[PDB]
């Protein structure tokens, strides 16, 4: 009988994961602080990673990757795509980015040389600003830094993508979540179900102060927008639906025009940070369930804007999706008495 | 470095007995008190427990006490009866009459100086004494009432040495007489003061072994005995043998007593024997060890959490698979462990295995559920004591309702701090 | 990456190796703290035996 | 030339300094009675081997070196053992009873009944010495003599040598072998009262060298002898530039100039490769590049940590055997490319290194085999920091509950040595946190 702990109560998908685990009947869950634990279901902010490994006759496995923040937070993100000679600053597939900070290293006075390059070739030159509730997207700079300095964190800042893929009927936006799961041996495991998190409003290119139909967020749209949910159920629109919309539409497949770039863009990123992260050879084990955030645009050409490190799932996914995590992350150090995870490897 | 040892009362002398035959075989040393034995590790710390006398001899540093010969007599015509120092042998005539009071205040007064004297010249001619171990019985009247009065007298004079002490607990099912409860409470409030360590050896306990596992349907104070020289050897193992842990008394009260009062150890031993064939395996033997049949103290461990844990285990065998299971019990049970000692149970391995046995483990825990223990004695103490019932054999000698009524206070303020900790 | 200071011997060399530039209390108050310590327990053994003589 | 004087404190310390003066009379050819054949200035002189052995008129090469324990028992058997003639009687130290796993009993109650004995004896030495630079002191953190007298040791030496150096072989305590349930609270104690008397500090974690000594050397249950075998190469790694020819590490100063930039960081994380079993039939001899590799392993390492997740402040290779430089840069250009090394802004990410043409000795019959190289990496990472972590962890667990502390305050201690320390602590791994990230 294997042992577990949890630390983060406020995990919907590993709240599924620890009613699963008991369900076997060969996982009894321990106080959050016994340290004679088989698996951590770790706290979301200062896990304590030195910590574990240390208790003799446990082997011991952990639900986050140490170091995987500098994937999943905004600026370290963008920090990471340009430093890195895996991904340079070439990246073909990650929008222009920026780091600046408040006025209370920064990378404005190298923003502004193409900003000003944008504006002359009279290009498109909206951009957007975000870190990581606080979103501006503007035509120009002196709104966007003005606005940073009135917060007082680190933000980045980059090329709006002007000309986004828009479903008919509606005209509307979306984002493409996908789901995936690195084991202890860093095999990476694409999950078979995505998301299209869309947005209810048709796409007004006209004043980018109104967010309803430029930001895709679950939140901002049951609130505050009109017709949430007119299309499809919570504002949610499943891979199949979307392959149909594609083949009828436009000819295409899901996989060919977009998931090829996206497992493309997955295995880019983890394969750049393996050796970092890695813990082939560490006293204890990590997993980690990731969650990419795809933008598409009008050419059907795939954009990587957010890596999230502690992802929520989407209500009908949670139970085949947090069964596999036990299946491939759990089971497979801890084993018990047709898969729907795409395993990525070239 | 060298332990005296004290063995007081009918029931104290006839246990001590039995502790040092059994350790004087392990040792090689016959009733002659010449060494006979063949290997080198028997020898290596023997001073520990024994004196070095004229002519390659060994005599055990040992004192015997009573204030009634009978049983003294007897242990020197029993087996090795002669290989105590006779002048060591210090009785009255009087005898305490399963009464705390006169082996405390009236008969016990009378003899206590000579027993110090007796001491004084073994202590003096020790190169370095860590401290004392006292065997007897809390029932009776010498062994509680003259043991504890010895005990607080030696801690006046070596404040700086252990006390050690082997308390043999009354119960109804082994029971002499009706004020056993009251010479129990009277002594633990003693206890609970002046000892470092004390192992409390239930009665209760070894009748429901030798009755329920052992299957013997009439059980004598032999068959508990033997339990017990068993269990005491275990216990000492460490303290005489040479070991890479290098242990003596000090460091056991050490690490197992985080708080000085809760000083009450419940031991365990396995295989369970009568006076087999089949070796034990490595696992048999730790989970029949943590077992709550083959606890001399009558507990539910189960009841309450472990604060301390020591696990012996004697015999040649396999450190990798002791190592492992030892793990193995503490990790697929760490519920009945605190969480706020980390890595409360240590082991350790001696390579002798006791007369009789290819392999043996004994167990020392310091539990929160020992408290049931003081409780049944509570229970007992307080339905006499509600009707003041048989106090007159004690305010006979002197004594006042009113120091009773401060014992009683004491081990229930005892149960209570258990109790404390059993929910931390 | 330049290579510094080598200084070799018949035991053997040592050098350095650069990839990148760069971006108590006297005798007096110890005794007197032994002998705090000190007087703390004699007087926690003479409380201990104070209390034996009642 | 100048003399080095080695002070070996309790059980851990002296049966650690057994195997590596054992060690090093394998290396410098001393035969157990203290007869240097090589050596032909009979008497005296100034070779380096002579800043850890000083010379009788009879030839014989006596170790600058001291054992103090509290009980008798452990240095009875170096009194006793192949190398008795080695050692002059008045360095051998014994008391009568040992601390019982307290540091208060250690520091306080037993040490001021011998603190002045050990500190004429030592002076002895001293007197010895032409141009003293310093003391290595090995001790265990977790018993009572080897926390508490060392902390005792230290202040004082610190007081009587004001100018020299004190460098640490530090045990660090772990559950597979540890001997006491309070040893985190004598770690706490004994590293506040020493941090600032100690210029550097080298700790092995008793977790790790048994590890090692299973994954390794196939030894399925190590015994003290095995782990002090592996520790005791470490520690010929590292003083070796002390007592060979060379350049590097020469003085004591030295290894705080080139591993500790800030003062109270001065804890540098031991990496060692290889370790190779003697019972392996067909091994094959590991390159100046797979060991350079190995060096960065945390299975390699003397502490359980990630070095990936902090920063350097300083990097030594020492290597021992057939090394040449140019294959040194090799390997080192390679494993920058292909691993996660970063450096504090303020330090040059570089190595200094240094060559010993002779290979590591090997005790004959140990578990240990001759390799034709080996190489000590000596880092001052911050995520050595990890290790206080635990330990503070462990020990803030019991002190919530004043758990043990009333055997403490029993010999004299006051509660708040307790909370001073941790509070330190705290300090230190603060320190190390703004430092690396
Ligand atoms: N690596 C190694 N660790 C040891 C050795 N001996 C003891 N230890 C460790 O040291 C710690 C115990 O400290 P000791 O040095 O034995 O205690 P002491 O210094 O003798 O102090 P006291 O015996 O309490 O008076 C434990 O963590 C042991 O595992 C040894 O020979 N090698
Ligand atoms: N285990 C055990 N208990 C005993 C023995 N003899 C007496 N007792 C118990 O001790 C208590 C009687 O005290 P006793 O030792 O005879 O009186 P004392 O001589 O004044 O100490 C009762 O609880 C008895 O059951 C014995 O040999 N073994
Ligand atoms: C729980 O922590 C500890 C408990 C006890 C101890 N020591 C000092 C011991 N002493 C003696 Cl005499 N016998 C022992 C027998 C054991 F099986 C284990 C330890 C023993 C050390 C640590
Ligand atoms: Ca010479
Ligand atoms: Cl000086
Ligand atoms: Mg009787
Ligand atoms: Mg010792």
């Amino acid at each position: 009988m294997y042992t577990f702990v949890v630390r983060d109560e406020n995990s919907s998908v590993y709240a599924e994961v620890s009613r699963l685990l008991l369900a076997t009947g060969q996982w009894k869950r321990l106080r959050k602080d016994n340290p004679r634990f088989n698996l951590m279901l770790g706290e979301r902010n200062r896990l304590p990673f030195g910590r574990l490994g240390h208790e003799p006759g446990l082997v011991q496995l952990v639900n986050y990757y140490r170091g995987a923040d500098k994937l999943c937070r905004k600026a370290s993100l963008v920090k990471l795509i340009k430093t890195s000679p895996e991904l340079s600053e070439s990246c073909t597939w990650f929008p222009e980015s920026y780091v600046i900070y408040p006025t209370n290293t920064d990378e404005r006075e190298v923003f502004l040389a193409a900003y000003n390059r944008r504006r002359e070739g009279r290009e498109g030159n909206v951009w957007i600003a975000k870190s990581s509730e606080g979103i501006l997207i503007s035509s120009e700079a002196s709104e966007l830094l003005d606005f940073i300095d009135e917060q007082g964190q680190v933000h980045v800042i980059q090329k709006y993508l002007e000309k986004p893929l828009l479903l008919e009927p509606g005209h509307r936006k979306f984002d493409i979540r996908s789901w995936v799961l690195v084991d202890h041996l860093y095999n990476i495991y694409l999950y078979r179900e995505g998301v299209l998190r869309t947005s209810s409003e048709p796409y007004n290119s006209a004043n980018f102060q109104d967010k309803t139909c430029h930001l895709t967020n679950h939140c901002i749209q049951k609130e505050y927008s009109k017709n949430y949910g007119r299309y499809e159920e919570g504002n949610e629109m499943f891979f199949e639906e979307f392959n149909q919309y594609l083949m009828d539409a436009l000819n295409t497949t899901l996989e060919n025009s977009i998931l090829l770039q996206i497992k493309h863009i997955i295995r880019s990123c983890l394969m750049c940070i393996e050796p970092a992260i890695s813990t082939k050879h560490l006293h204890y084990q990590s997993f980690q369930l990731f969650g990419f955030d795809f933008m598409v645009d009008e050419e059907l050409k795939v954009w990587l804007i957010e890596v999230n490190g502690a992802p929520a799932c989407a209500q009908k996914l949670y139970a085949e999706l947090c069964q596999g995590i036990v299946d491939v992350a759990i089971s497979s150090v801890f084993p018990l008495a047709t898969s729907i995870f795409i395993k990525l490897h070239h | 470095r060298e332990i005296v040892h004290i063995q007081a009362g009918q029931c104290g002398n006839q246990i001590g007995a039995k502790f040092w035959e059994v350790i004087s075989d392990e040792h090689g040393i016959d009733p002659t008190g010449s060494y006979h034995g063949d290997s080198d590790l028997q020898l290596e710390r023997i001073n520990v427990y024994y004196n070095e006398a004229t002519g390659n001899k060994y005599v055990p540093r040992a004192i015997l006490v009573d204030l009634e010969p009978g049983t003294m007599d007897s242990v020197r015509s029993g087996p090795f009866g002669q290989i105590f120092r006779p002048d060591n042998f210090v009785f009255g005539q009087s005898g305490a009459g399963n009464n705390w009071a006169k082996g405390h205040y009236t008969e016990g007064a009378e003899l206590v100086d000579s027993v110090l004297d007796v001491v004084r010249k073994e202590s003096e001619s020790c190169d370095c004494l860590q401290g004392f171990q006292l065997t007897h019985s809390l029932g009776g009247g010498t062994g509680s009432g003259m043991g504890t009065l010895l005990i607080s007298k030696i801690r006046e004079e070596y404040p700086d040495r252990i006390m050690n002490t082997f308390s043999v607990m009354p119960s109804p099912k082994v029971s002499d007489t009706v004020v056993e409860p009251y010479n129990a409470t009277l002594s633990v409030h003693q206890l609970v003061e002046n000892t470092d360590e004390t192992y409390c050896i239930d009665n209760e306990a070894l009748y429901d072994i030798c009755f329920r596992t052992l299957k013997l349907t009439t059980p004598t104070y032999g068959d508990l005995n033997h339990l017990v020289s068993a269990t005491m050897s275990g216990v000492t193992t460490c303290l005489r043998f040479p070991g890479q842990l290098n242990a003596d008394l000090r460091k056991l009260a050490v690490n197992m007593v985080p708080f000085p009062r809760l000083h009450f150890f419940m031991p365990g031993f396995a295989p369970l024997t009568s006076r087999q064939y089949r070796a034990l395996t490595v696992p048999e033997l730790t989970q029949q060890m943590f077992d709550s049949k083959n606890m001399m103290a009558a507990c539910d461990p189960r009841h309450g959490r472990y604060l301390t844990v020591a696990a012996i285990f004697r015999g040649r065998m396999s450190m990798k698979e002791v190592d492992e299971q030892m793990l193995n019990v503490q990790n697929k049970n760490s519920s009945y462990f605190v969480e706020w000692i980390p890595n409360n149970v240590k082991t350790a391995v001696c390579d002798i295995p006791p007369r009789g046995l290819k392999m043996s483990a004994t167990f020392i825990g310091n539990s929160t559920a020992i408290q049931e223990l003081f409780k049944r004695i509570s229970e007992q103490f307080t339905a006499m004591f509600r009707r003041k019932a048989f106090l007159h054999w004690y305010t006979g000698e002197g004594m006042d309702e009113m120091e009773f009524t401060e014992a009683e206070s004491n081990m229930n303020d005892l149960v209570s701090e258990y109790q404390q900790y059993q929910d931390a | 990456m330049e290579v510094i200071e080598l200084n070799k011997c018949t035991s053997g060399q040592s050098f350095e190796v650069i990839l990148k530039p760069p971006s108590d209390p006297s005798l007096e108050e110890i005794q007197k703290k032994l002998e705090a310590a000190e007087e703390r327990r004699k007087y926690q053994e003479a409380e201990l035996l104070k209390h034996l003589a009642e | 030339m100048r003399e080095c004087i080695s002070i070996h404190v309790g059980q851990a310390g002296v049966q650690i300094g057994n195997a590596c003066w054992e060690l090093y009379c394998l290396e410098h050819g001393i035969q157990p009675d203290g007869q240097m054949p090589s050596d032909k200035t009979i008497g005296g002189g100034d070779d380096s081997f002579n800043t850890f052995f000083s010379e009788t008129g009879a030839g014989k090469h006596v170790p600058r070196a001291v054992f103090v324990d509290l009980e008798p028992t452990v240095i009875d058997e170096v009194r006793t053992g192949t190398y008795r003639q080695l050692f002059h009687p008045e360095q051998l130290i014994t008391g009568k009873e040992d601390a019982a796993n307290n540091y208060a009993r250690g520091h306080y109650t037993i040490g001021k009944e011998i603190i002045d004995l050990v500190l004429d004896r030592i002076r002895k030495l001293a007197d010895q010495c032409t141009g003293l630079q310093g003391f290595l002191v090995f001790h265990s953190f977790g018993g009572g003599t080897g926390s508490g007298f060392t902390s005792l040791l230290m202040e004082r030496l610190s007081v009587d040598y004001g100018k020299k150096s004190k460098l640490e072989f530090s045990i660090y305590p772990a559950p597979q072998v540890s001997t006491a349930v309070v040893e985190p609270y004598n770690s706490i104690l004994t590293t506040h009262t020493t941090l600032e008397h100690s210029d550097c500090a080298f700790m092995v974690d008793n977790e790790a060298i048994y590890d090692i000594c299973r994954r390794n050397l196939d030894i399925e249950r190590p015994t003290y002898t095995n782990l002090n075998r592996l520790i005791s190469q470490i520690v010929s790694s590292i003083t070796a530039s002390l007592r060979f020819d060379g350049a590097l590490n020469v003085d004591l100063t030295e290894f705080q100039t080139n591993l500790v930039p800030y003062p109270r960081i001065h804890f540098p994380l031991a990496t060692y490769a290889p370790v190779i079993s003697a019972e392996k039939a067909y091994h094959e001899q590991l390159s100046v590049a797979e060991i350079t590799n190995a060096c960065f392993e945390p299975a390699n390492q003397m502490v359980k940590c990630d070095p990936r997740h902090g920063k350097y402040m300083a990097c030594c290779l020492l290597y021992r055997g057939d090394v040449v430089p140019k294959d040194v840069n090799a390997a080192i250009a390679t494993i920058k490319t292909k691993r996660s090394i970063q450096f504090v802004d303020w330090c040059p990410t570089g190595f200094k290194v240094g060559i010993n043409y002779q290979p590591p000795t090997v005790v004959p019959g140990g578990d240990l085999a001759k390799v034709q190289r080996a190489v000590c990496m000596l880092s001052n990472t911050t995520a050595i920091a990890e290790a206080w972590a635990r330990l503070d962890h462990k020990f803030d667990l019991m002190y919530a509950k004043r758990a043990f502390v009333h055997w403490y305050v029993g010999e004299g201690m006051e509660e708040g040595e307790f909370s001073e320390a941790r509070e330190d602590m705290a300090a230190l791994e603060k320190d190390y946190e703004e430092v690396g990230v």
